[PDB]
């Protein structure tokens, strides 16, 4: 899992791959791993995805009913500060590294909740077991209030350093952008490595894998 | 009917009349006064003997809280013991968790919120007993006092007991901007021997007790050659 | 069948007789504040009268503060307003703890108001005979500014926003003065000196007694300085001078 | 070490309108076959079909389990509980008990019954939900039903071929397996009719 | 604690508590709903208490959640409770089950709630009836719940002080294959022929499911109705 | 305060539960229900408030468990409720739970006497601790075990459940009564049974040329058995047959209430 | 929880909550057992064959252990709460100490259920009577019997439910001592008849022998209530 | 009737409840108790419902412990437990301390439980009403033979010769005379039958009645099977 994310001039830009190992094999090649929190607020994550699916749904469903409550939009401290609790009260069996990033009426917020607890708001940030190989990318390109199309090369570009430099992650870059407004979440923003040497399709004409007693059910 | 016999239950005009005749109760109780003297306070009680057997030194209504403050418990004496033990709950937690002498008005407003969680619930009678505390903190001399009815006010001279009205319109003539404890623990001392009827209690005497910067900001009896004989 | 009125029950015709008693206690300390906001500040007056003269007159209050930003008066009966502060106090803290941001004030006059509505449920809690008043200034969206909320909570829960607020002693002629004044003027538009002069003006016109400096304290949140603070004698002294023309 | 004590894989695949799930038949005590004739399918209705695999014990003690939830909403809740709810709800009960976990692997497959949509699901013995669009498989012959798989499948497959791809796939990968085999069930559902299958394995 | 119970049955059989609780939770401000083909439409009646009371903040129709509406005619405090309690339970159930929560499921969930509480120790019933709308899997629906417990799968329904004469309107201007506009403008009709003066965009709340979703309804988009009907 | 408590759970003077007799006649207002258990299945036939013109129903998939009147418990027990109604769905919920759990714990369908004594016990425990009312609701189970075939029973608000070969609560449950225990032998099959349903149900409401939109009908027989996977459990034995509760639509008992109202009048042609 | 004091003594000494226990119990169906030399029987009202309940049999003398048989009078439902608590504590003693229940233990721990009712909080007394008889594990017949108000007491030829004291003085003049296993059902029913109507079809009898207990069928009570009852007329025309 | 509470006190100090079921004592049968140098005994009388019970079941006399004997009246409902109460902690008495316990502090063990009675469950479950039974214990440890009387007050009192139940008014006027201190074992016997025959409207039969002895230099309980009842009253 290699996960990224840049504070642009207005708004912010997360990005992810998509390849989940179970174990030392590729079990699905384009799992999600850019969550949902709120209309303006997005939380990628690494690390076991147990844990980040479950942190990630509990604080999501906790937040909506909030907004429900009060009747405005939620902040990106809410969140990060309920992330943080939940996640400092396991002292850390709950694993789930995550990127969190919004935007507020106090501007864009990007925030990183390391799985004991500790958190950090910077400039961009980001986690994962490809974590050092993006981050020596971000930090020889990043420039201060970049637009938006900067952000997103910047991004695949970070990403891309994951994916051909670590084993546990690759083929794909999932980038959603955040602004004030929207939020679009563009999931095949670039695919590198392509379906090359295409398949054969072995032909097995029907019947000739032996069969003993079958017994079909119509509805 | 019957609207007056829990402490849920307020009257047809808004009244909890529990509560009214708790304060009755303390209406009754003996004779207290107390003066906040800018430099210091001064609290004088009233003790009634109802035995000449009785050794001095017993039923003293004026009880410490912490090094600097003091409680005196006007009304049902039990109850009175029941507040000063929360009080000093109270007191010993912030020179605990806080490391720092309880201010006066925070120790009367915890006083007065213990009292009055007394007199909402269907299952506790309100307090008996009207408590005044005399704290020196930080803060300079405070005098607050606290009715059944859970309600605090801070005072420069408070009067309560059964003879109430008339000795209050002594300490309306006192000064109370240029009053020293000094000769405040003299001028209380005949207030109360004054407003003190002798042909109902055969038998009754004066308790005096003081905190200022000459008992280094601490509330203690006072010496007992400074009370004035009557 | 006997009593229906001793417990939260509800009565033939369908009410709640100890909620509607309470509102009988709120109007029994003959006290009345105004709550007004104008254009950019809330302002809350209160009578503060010691008829008593040896009572220290900084002792006793109606303001409190619940949070740095949010303050509130007290309506009614004088213990019970104090204990109500104090539970506001409390979901701050938790509120400020649990979320990390500081509490809305319509969240908390929400749960202030959630709070009242247990005790008029269960038989054996008395139901708080206060009216409470919550001020304060808070953020709004799309644009960042502060705008000024004032939300009242009644002994029943029915919790709700206003313009100029008015409770306890004679608060249907205060609040007959407040509506007559807004036909003509638009109350979202003045300033907070015209402001605290139709407040004053509302409270003189209640009780009729051409109210002193030292009869009231005046709390306000401004845009400036988000937090709620009282202001000064010398301040009310000003408005008094021009309410007197 | 404790999730190949009863050995056992599962593997299903997805067709056009349609998808197979298919099982081995070898129960042990991870190496002596205790019997040879249990399958690893259950049944919850017309268009779904899940598998389990893991500790024996714990196997029929999800079952249990997810029987009881599935009679139990059927009854609240007036209808056949679908796919994505099946699967999300026994992913919640498989997090529930995080640090007392279950050691089952259970592997989800359904059809929508009139939309047309095939939706197939393994979670992780903690939890971890994994979707994917082709073919999922769990068990001891986990990466050798992969290889085989990665190397079968095709897109757009129909029934009759589906089941051929299957078949030849679970029986090459049980045997580079010793704690598989014993011939195997197949149940390949599609939008109309349900068909069970029993495919003739080495009985090595 | 009080434990024990406040109703109680009675020589006749009544659970007399429950028949006053009834009655409270129908001396509220006038609600109603109707159904069409293509969506709901609650519309309740915002009563001011006064110029003072900043119209804006008051509300009588309450999204429970992205799909779910409900609005109230009775203890506006007591029914703060159950749509607390009715949010939450639509929550667990998309936690739990990842999909939006069927309506008859929340109404069954949130029923029990009144039957709790007419069968608890300490606690009177409540005093307030809502209006479940919204859309699930198999189609709309508009539910109308009572104080002691009951539902009803209606179809165009009014609660409150002057419902007999608000359901004896609906029961002549309802049409089985009405649009969804169409339902609107009855709904405003039939309080406006009510409606004490002349309702403005701040004297009423409407809220009309459409498709997906709840939506209630802006102050333009419910004034572009107000002034065409 | 202990003042106004209202003591539901105490004896009068002569050992009656007030409280107990109170649901009793509550229970007498209700909407009457009639069950009938013949040998080759059995009938729960009741009647559900006048329709008013606005009422929907809700449009539910497979609407075979829950109707107006009659809801199912499991896949073999169905029953029927009369009395306080948003109170009966908390025991409904809690009888399918029980009848969930035994199935959970011994994996074979619970049998309809233990299910009604263990939704009986949690009657009888508020007329005995709490000091709350207790349940004023009375039961109609009608289901099919190995045991004892097509069983029936009957609860009363207070705990004490029995056995009935033709049974009725609600509204003149006395006249149907005596309606019902004079007609009624054991040589009778479902589709008489039906018969014997309607027409004394259409008696004690009042009605010549019964009506379909007053009337519920829910019955409770064996059908032929139909999930038998057996090539998933080869050693699982599953029954032929297997009991389904279903509850009747328009389309199916409009050809059983125009034979009730004509044997209707066939018995009133001969009363000259 | 709800624990208010609910039986409490009146001005007099008398706790009404057990008196009118006692008194729903003398508004239920009768139950006469009596014990014999070497086999004890029980015989139940069963209130009606009202020509409506299930054809099927179901018994009024509840098994409480394999060699323990109960017979309740009183409220229905108080007697099933109690007689599944009697049979969950007959299966924990034998599981305690591997030996089957003895007849005195089980009264005396239902004895001591039925006394903790009257002493608890929030809880009303059973209003049942119970008859217990059975055979320890060395024959020796026993048979007792409980009040609501927890007084057990064994006897030797006991009835419960109403017209109680006329059943009882009338068979205590006519008990012979070490009566035989068909004196018994003859003993059995002439008594339980004199409160009964005539109809043959209202009783449920029981004998019960040392690892046997039987019910009486239809044929076998109508051959013994037919002797009963011309053996009364008998007397009757004697007392004539 | 439920006006005044269970712990409500009465003008005249006494609280009602307790007043009350002392007053239900004098409704049960009568028991004796006497101490004397030879050893103490107790006597009572069953006062069956019936001819037909078999009367070996309602003994009056419950043995607490081998030394250890107590008698008792009013309502036998309780009493089973007060008795129960007893044996375990004469029990738990020799198991910890491996000696007989003394009946001083069996007395002390019966009060102690008898005094926790009240409403209010909060922390600990009470009675909601004392016990209608008032004790007697009768034993012989090293302070010689000991009778101790127990009311449902929680207050032990030691005696020398005592009568509880109905007609125990009567058998105090029995006791003011003939009894001297230092009697004879068969002279209690005889004093003690006599008392029953005076007391009682039934006819005093050896099957009627239950006498315990407990001797002071055997220190064991013996309780009379009815023929030696019959060589008493045979005297």
């Amino acid at each position: 899992t290699t996960i990224v994310g840049v504070v642009y001039r207005d708004g912010v830009v997360l990005g992810a791959d998509t390849r989940a190992t179970e174990g030392s094999i590729v079990a699905d090649k384009r799992c999600r791993k850019i969550h949902y929190m709120a209309p303006n607020i997005m939380c990628c994550g690494a690390g076991t995805s147990a844990d980040t699916e479950a942190v990630t749904n509990m604080v999501s469903s906790h937040l909506a009913l909030h907004r429900l409550e009060t009747g405005k939009q939620s902040r990106v401290l809410e969140a990060l500060t309920l992330l943080k609790r939940h996640l400092y009260r396991y002292q850390g069996h709950v694993s789930a590294a995550l990127v969190l990033g919004g935007v507020d009426v106090e501007g864009p917020f990007l925030a990183t909740i390391a799985p004991h607890g500790s958190t950090d708001r910077l400039p961009f940030v980001t986690m994962g077991s490809g974590s050092i190989a993006a981050m020596a990318q971000l930090e020889a390109a990043y420039k201060d209030n970049m637009t938006c199309e900067e952000a997103k090369e910047l991004v695949a570009s970070a990403i891309r350093k994951g994916i051909f430099n670590d084993p546990y992650s690759g083929t794909q870059v999932d980038v959603c952008v955040i602004t004030k407004d929207k939020t679009e979440l563009t999931i095949g923003y670039d695919k590198p490595n392509e379906r090359m040497y295409p398949r054969q399709e072995v032909l097995l004409p029907p019947g000739t894998t032996p069969v003993l007693k079958e017994e079909i059910r119509q509805l | 009917s019957g609207h007056d016999q829990s402490t849920d239950v307020f009257s047809a005009e808004g009244r909890v009349f529990q509560v009214e005749y708790a304060g009755k109760a303390v209406d009754n109780s003996s004779t207290a006064v107390a003066a906040c003297c800018k430099d210091g306070v001064v609290v004088a009680v009233e003790k009634v003997h109802t035995s000449r057997m009785l050794e001095k030194g017993s039923n003293n209504r004026i009880h410490a809280v912490d090094r600097q403050a003091g409680i005196c418990i006007c009304g049902l004496l039990p109850d009175g013991r029941a507040i000063v033990s929360r009080a000093r709950q109270e007191a010993e937690n912030s020179r605990d968790i806080f490391a720092t002498p309880i201010r006066g008005s925070v120790l009367a407003n915890r006083v007065g919120e213990f009292m009055h969680a007394y007199t909402t619930h269907f299952a506790y009678r309100p307090f008996g007993c009207s408590a005044i505390i005399a704290s020196y903190a930080d803060d300079g001399p405070q005098l607050f006092v606290s009715d059944p009815s859970g309600t605090v006010a801070g005072y420069y001279g408070v009067a309560l007991g059964k003879a109430k009205t008339v000795a209050k319109s002594e300490l309306e003539k006192l000064d109370f901007s240029s009053l020293t404890c000094d000769e405040a623990v003299g001028k209380l001392a005949s207030i109360l021997h004054e407003v003190h009827d002798k042909q109902k209690d055969k038998l009754y005497e004066v308790e005096v007790a003081w905190v200022c910067d000459k008992s280094d900001r601490k509330f203690v009896h006072v010496p007992a050659d400074m009370v004035p004989a009557e | 069948a006997g009593f229906d009125k001793y417990i939260t029950v509800f009565s033939p015709e369908g009410s709640l007789y100890q909620v509607e008693y309470a509102f009988k206690a709120v109007t029994y300390p003959g006290l009345l504040t105004v709550a007004i906001r104008c254009k950019d500040a809330v302002l809350v007056v209160t009578q503060h009268l010691i008829p008593d003269r040896l009572m220290r007159p900084d002792s006793v209050t109606a303001l409190y503060e619940v949070t740095p930003n949010i303050g509130c008066c007290m309506t009614g009966r004088a213990p019970d307003g104090r204990a109500l502060v104090q539970r506001a106090r409390e979901e701050a803290s938790d509120y400020q703890y649990r979320y990390g941001v500081e509490i809305p004030i319509a969240v908390l006059a929400k749960r202030m108001g959630d709070k009242a509505q247990v005790r008029t449920q269960q038989a054996g809690l008395r139901p708080m005979g206060v009216v409470s008043t919550f001020i304060g200034m808070d953020q709004s969206d799309q644009d960042g500014s502060l705008k000024p909320q004032i939300y009242t909570v009644d002994p029943a829960g029915w919790t709700g926003g206003h313009i100029a607020c008015a409770a306890g002693k004679k608060q249907v002629e205060a609040m007959a003065f407040l509506e007559k004044r807004q036909k003509s003027t638009e109350l979202d538009a003045l300033t907070q000196k015209e402001a605290a002069m139709i407040a004053l003006a509302a409270l003189q016109s209640a009780i009729g007694t051409a109210v002193k400096a030292k009869e009231v304290e005046v709390g306000r949140c401004t845009a400036a300085n988000p937090a709620f603070q009282r202001v000064p004698n010398s301040e009310v002294e000003e408005w008094l001078t021009a309410v007197a023309e | 070490s404790i999730m190949a004590y009863s050995g056992g894989s599962v593997m299903a695949m997805a067709g056009k309108e349609c998808f197979v799930i298919i099982s081995d038949n070898r129960l042990g005590e991870q190496l002596k076959t205790i019997s040879t004739e249990v399958p690893k399918l259950h049944v919850v209705n017309d268009s779904i079909v899940y598998g389990l695999t893991g500790l024996r014990t714990d196997q029929q003690t999800f079952a249990n389990k997810v029987q009881f939830r599935t009679e139990m909403y059927k009854l609240r809740e007036e209808r056949d509980i679908t796919g994505k709810a099946f699967a999300a709800m026994i992913t919640s009960m498989l997090y529930e008990a995080r640090f007392g976990p279950w050691f089952v692997e259970p592997v989800i497959g359904s059809i929508d019954k009139s939309t047309g949509e095939v939706y197939l699901c393994a979670t992780d013995l903690i939890g971890a939900p994994c979707e994917p669009e082709d073919y999922v498989c769990a068990g001891t012959a986990a990466e050798s039903l992969h290889g085989m798989c990665e190397a079968l499948w095709r897109p757009g497959m129909s029934p009759e071929e589906l089941f051929e791809i299957a078949a030849q796939a679970m029986l090459s990968a049980c045997d580079r397996d010793s704690l598989s085999g014993y011939g195997a069930v197949a149940m390949i559902v599609t939008k109309d009719k349900v068909t069970t299958r029993l495919i003739k394995g080495r009985k090595d | 604690e009080a434990f024990y119970g406040l109703t109680t049955f009675s020589p006749s059989g009544k659970l007399i508590q429950i028949e006053y609780a009834t009655t409270a939770a129908g001396k509220g401000t006038t609600a109603l709903g109707v159904k069409a083909t293509d969506g709901v439409v609650i519309a309740a009646k915002k009563k001011a208490p006064s110029t003072l009371v900043d119209a804006s903040s008051i509300q009588k129709v309450f999204v429970l959640d992205e799909h779910v509406g409900c609005t109230y005619s009775g203890m506006g405090p007591d029914c703060r409770v159950l749509i607390d309690s009715a949010r939450k339970n639509c929550q667990q159930y998309k936690l739990m089950y990842n999909e939006p929560i069927p309506i008859s499921q929340l109404v069954r969930k949130i029923s029990a709630i009144y039957q709790e509480f007419t069968q608890s120790g300490g606690v009177r019933p409540f005093g307030c009836s809502l209006l479940v709308a919204g859309v699930d899997a198999n189609g709309y629906h508009l539910y109308q719940v009572d104080p002691s417990g009951t539902f009803w799968a209606w179809k165009a329904t009014a609660i409150g002080t002057g419902s007999p004469d608000a359901k004896a309107f609906l029961e002549k201007r309802y049409t089985v294959d009405m649009e969804l506009e169409d339902a609107v403008h009855t709904a405003l009709l039939t309080l406006k022929e009510g409606f004490d003066g002349q309702m403005t965009s701040e004297n009423t709340q409407v809220g009309r499911v459409v498709e997906n979703r709840f939506e209630i309804l802006s102050v333009d988009q419910l004034r572009d109705y107000l002034d065409q009907i | 305060s202990h003042r106004y408590d209202s003591r539901t759970t105490t004896f009068s003077p002569e050992g009656r539960l007030y409280q107990v007799e109170y649901a009793v006649e509550a229970i007498q207002q209700a909407g009457t229900v009639i069950g009938v258990c013949t040998k080759d299945g059995v009938v729960l036939a009741g009647e559900k408030m006048v329709p008013h013109p606005l009422f929907d129903s809700e449009s539910m998939q497979d609407k075979n468990t829950s109707g107006e009147k009659m809801y199912k418990i499991a896949e073999h027990i169905g029953c029927s409720v009369a009395g306080v109604t948003s109170d009966a769905y908390a025991l409904l919920n809690y009888a399918r739970l029980s009848a969930l759990r035994h199935q959970y714990t011994f994996q074979e369908p619970m049998a309809i006497e233990d299910l009604c004594r263990i939704l009986c016990d949690e009657k009888q425990l508020y007329t005995q601790y709490g000091g709350v009312r207790p349940y004023g609701v009375s039961f109609l189970l009608v289901g099919w075990d190995r045991y004892y075939g097509y069983q029936l029973y009957s609860t009363e608000p207070s705990g004490d459940y029995s056995a009935w070969s033709a049974y009725a609560i609600g509204q003149n449950d006395q006249v149907a009564h005596a309606l019902l225990k004079k007609d009624w032998h054991e040589s009778m099959t479902l589709e008489d049974g039906m018969l014997l349903a309607l027409r004394v149900l259409g008696k004690t409401m009042d009605t010549a040329k019964i009506d379909l939109d007053r009337v519920e009908v829910a019955v409770m027989r064996k059908v032929p058995a139909s999930n038998i996977d057996q090539l998933l459990d080869p050693f699982k034995h599953h029954p032929k047959t297997t009991p389904r509760f279903q509850i009747l639509t328009r389309s199916e008992l409009k050809p059983h209430a125009e034979r009730a109202d004509q044997a209707r009048e066939a018995e009133e042609k001969a009363e000259a | 929880s709800y624990d208010r004091a609910i039986t409490v003594f009146s001005p007099d000494g008398h706790l009404f909550q057990v008196e009118y226990a006692q008194e729903a119990v003398k508004k239920g169906l009768a139950a006469v057992g009596v014990l014999g030399s070497d086999s004890v029987v029980i015989a139940v009202e069963k209130k009606s064959a009202v020509k409506l309940q299930d054809s099927r049999t179901i018994r009024k003398i509840y098994k409480v252990d394999a060699n323990i048989y109960l017979a309740f009078a009183g409220l229905s439902a108080d007697a099933r709460v109690l007689i599944n608590k009697a049979q969950l504590e007959c299966q924990r003693f034998s599981l305690n100490y591997e030996d089957t229940m003895d007849v005195d233990m089980l009264v005396r721990y239902v004895a001591g259920v039925q006394q903790k009712s009257t002493q608890s909080g929030g809880s009303r007394p059973f209003g049942v009577a119970t008859v217990i008889g059975g055979f320890n594990e060395d024959g020796k017949p026993h048979l007792w019997k409980t009040d609501p108000s927890g007084m057990c007491s064994a006897w030797r030829a006991v009835a419960i439910g109403r017209h109680d004291q006329t059943v009882i003085e009338y068979m205590e003049k006519s008990y012979k001592d070490g009566m035989s296993r068909d004196e018994c059902v003859h003993f059995a029913i002439k008594s339980l008849l004199e409160v009964v109507e005539s109809g043959s079809r209202n009783i449920e009898l029981l004998v019960l022998q040392y690892k046997e207990a039987r019910y009486l069928t239809e044929e076998e009570l109508q051959k013994f209530v037919v002797e009963v009852e011309k053996e009364r007329e008998e007397e009757a025309a004697a007392k004539k | 009737e439920y006006d005044r509470g269970v712990n409500t006190f009465s003008p005249e100090g006494r609280i009602f409840q307790i007043e009350y079921a002392v007053e239900a004592i004098k409704l049960g049968s009568t028991s004796l108790g006497i101490r004397t140098p030879e050893g103490v005994v107790l006597a009572a009388e069953k006062r069956v419902p019936s001819t037909l019970v078999v009367p070996s079941s309602m003994s009056k006399i419950m043995e607490v412990d081998s030394h250890i004997a107590a008698v008792m009246s009013g309502m036998v409902a309780d009493a089973r437990i007060l008795v129960e109460h007893a044996r375990v902690e004469s029990q738990n008495h020799r198991f910890t301390y491996n000696e007989p316990m003394s009946v001083e502090s069996c007395t002390l063990a019966t009060c102690d439980l008898s005094i926790q009675f009240g409403e209010s469950g909060g922390r600990r479950k009470l009675m909601s009403r004392p016990f209608g039974v008032s004790l007697l214990i009768a034993g012989v440890d090293e302070k010689g033979p000991q009778l101790w009387q127990t009311d449902p007050s929680g207050t032990h009192t030691r005696y020398d010769a005592q009568a509880i139940g109905g007609g125990a008014e009567a058998a105090q006027s029995v006791f003011t005379e003939r009894y001297h201190r230092n009697m004879t074992l068969e002279e209690g016997e005889t004093l003690a039958v006599d008392i029953l025959k005076q007391v009682m409207e039934d006819q005093l039969s050896p099957e009627n009645i239950e006498v315990a002895v407990v001797r002071a230099d055997d220190g064991k309980l013996h309780m009379y099977t009815p023929t030696e009842i019959k060589a008493i009253m045979s005297r």
